[PDB]
RNA sequence: GACAAUGGUAGGAGAGCGUUCUAAGGGCGUUGAAGCAUGAUCGUAAGGACAUGUGGAGCGCUUAGAAGUGAGAAUGCCGGUGUGAGUAGCGAAAGACGGGUGAGAAUCCCGUCCACCGAUUGACUAAGGUUUCCAGAGGAAGGCUCGUCCGCUCUGGGUUAGU
RNA sequence: GAGGGUAGCGGAGAAAUUCCAAUCGAACCUGGAGAUAGCUGGUUCUCUCCGAAAUAGCUUUAGGGCUAGCCUCAAGUGAUGA
RNA sequence: ACCGAUAGUGAACCAGUACCGUGAGGGAAAGGUGAAAAGCACCCCGGAAGGGGAGUGAAAUAGAACCUGAAACCGUGUGCUUACAAGUAGUCAGAGCCCGUUAAUGGGUGAUGGCGUGCCUUUUGUAGAAUGAACCGGCGAGUUACGAUUUGAUGCAAGGUU
């Protein structure tokens, strides 16, 4: 079976989180949890709560043992942007766009 | 850089006010052409 | 229209077929609660909810049968009356 | 200067080839049995020993 | 059935496809309308069908009628989304440690040491702003980072004249 | 510093065409007004038949126009065509 | 034989309003759950946001960022191919490898060989280093009234007709 977990309009821009979620897809579940623990990313809680969160689904939604899954997708989908800007010299403006991204894992036991 | 708005209360009604164009006569056209369009300031 | 504590017969719906007691009425939007018809469920409680007053029929006094409902003037004042029988009801 | 003309989006693919992070390079700690990284202390509930 | 002819701009002539609406006739539809996605189908072209998924109530066919009738290009208007690119910048300047609080602390609170202005970055008032002032809570957005904090959000308060 | 004055066919100027709300060889707004433009840009579906001109004359005319010349459709004449 | 939310009033919404200007004055953009709120009791991860269930419902990729949900753009997995090669990026020929359709001289990929300097506008002549366009979607240009003339149709006819 396979448990999953998402996280929705995270106020991160996306492809500042998929630099360090390439580093857990396909690892173990325990490493992946060390793994996002001992980086220095600052997308690096977000992602650990939607892991733990998807690791704790299995335990109770649908019975599994928690020591032999392996975090078998990992992704993050854009969201809606916020549209922001920045007033520069001579009048000017320029946009500033505030990134958002939806974090999806999906944690399986092989079976 | 002295810029080109200095704010005055004093001149902005003595001015812009209600009775400086109900004063006049092209002031109540003003006053009468607001009124129609429906604005919800007259005068200020 | 259709005043409470009348007894009725549903016309449609899905409760089509059963009949009670007129309880409510909201005449602002033509609806009327009958008794143990559409219950519903809310987050676990259940209760009636409203009907459209097109769908309900008022039953006959005579021979129990669903009929319109027509005025006539017994006295200085109005009296419904059946429209398959002639009795006020 | 500008950009004469657009990029694709094979040579963007391409030159973000290097762009990555690496693993934190990690060990496990032989008294608090959780992994820690190497050289410092264990953030567990734990020291050094070294 | 025999013979010939068939490159083409500007432009001239003919025959046609498709779109929205109307009249009359004949139909389909919750046993699933239009739309929308896919397919390895048909026609000389414009274009026409059929099957599957979805969707959730309308829509084609025939013959005529009437037009806001078919768009790749106007430094075209409006909306969305990219590339440059994790690139330039982050707005004049001295902070260091200790102890707290907290899910989370270089950045918030308290403390000691150090540093800056001191004819001023100190004190008081006229314009001008017009509730931004205080206490208790908050952390979505604002703050060029963080934030447990604030001139920001919520809830209650605060302006006292015979001179 | 405060309170006032001078208004666009106008005002102020120790004069520089300076300055009159980041605008001045004549401000800004609304209307005449879809001013006009012999100039540049553009023009939204297919197939079938034919298919040029870049020349003469006149022109306040010369990158515009009008008539003739060269193209096309229909009716007629009819051997006048080459 | 009027429009149907880029249309129809500038305004189907609490619009002549946010706003913007010293002022006279200028001016948007914003529609839709379901038949009925029945608008998610309760359990679990999390500080909350947000989920995963289980329930309401005919439907929850109907959960108030609510009908449908497309293109540009951003990703995740995979079938064939690619690190000695000079590429308007396709077309024609053609091994190998993987599949199996509206069933028909089948679909996908492409080792290698031949041929090949985009589109529009403006020009005697542009691959042109002459112009325009970042891409996608919607909007967008020979029309109506009244007269004149020529052609096709129809009715009467030394008459035709208001």
């Amino acid at each position: 079976m396979e448990a999953k977990a998402v996280a929705r309009t995270i106020r991160i821009a996306p492809r500042k989180v998929r630099l360090v979620l390439d580093l857990i897809r396909g690892k173990n579940a325990a490493e992946a949890i060390a793994i996002l623990k001992l980086t220095n990313k600052a997308s690096s809680p977000v992602i650990e709560k939607v892991l733990m969160s998807a690791l704790a689904n299995a335990e109770h939604n649908y019975d599994m043992n928690t020591d032999e899954l392996v975090v078998k997708e990992a992704y993050a989908n854009e969201g809606p942007t916020l549209k922001r800007f920045r007033p520069r010299a001579q009048g000017r403006a320029s946009a500033i766009n505030k990134r958002t991204s939806h974090i999806t894992i999906v944690v399986s036991d092989a079976k | 850089v002295k810029r080109t708005y200095q704010p005055n209360k004093r001149k902005h009604s003595k001015v812009h006010g209600f009775r400086k164009r109900m004063s006049t006569k092209n002031g109540r056209k003003v006053l009468a052409r607001r009124r129609r369009k429906g604005r919800k300031v007259l005068s200020a | 229209h259709i005043k409470k504590g009348d007894n009725v017969k549903v016309i449609a719906g899905k409760d089509k077929g059963k009949e009670g007691k007129v309880i409510a009425t909201l005449p602002k939007k033509d609806r009327v609660v009958v008794e143990g018809v559409n219950i519903m469920k809310k987050h676990i409680l259940e209760t009636e909810a409203a009907i459209h007053v097109s769908n309900v029929q008022l039953l006959d006094p005579k021979t129990n049968e669903p009929t319109r409902v027509g005025y006539k003037f017994v006295d200085g004042k109005k009296v419904r009356i059946a429209k398959k029988s002639g009795e006020e009801i | 200067a500008v950009p004469k003309r657009r990029t694709s989006k094979t040579r963007k693919n391409k030159r973000r080839t290097h762009f990555k992070i690496s693993v934190p390079g990690m060990t496990e700690c032989p008294n608090c049995g959780e992994y820690k990284l190497s050289h410092r202390v264990c953030k567990n509930c734990g020291s050094y020993n070294g």
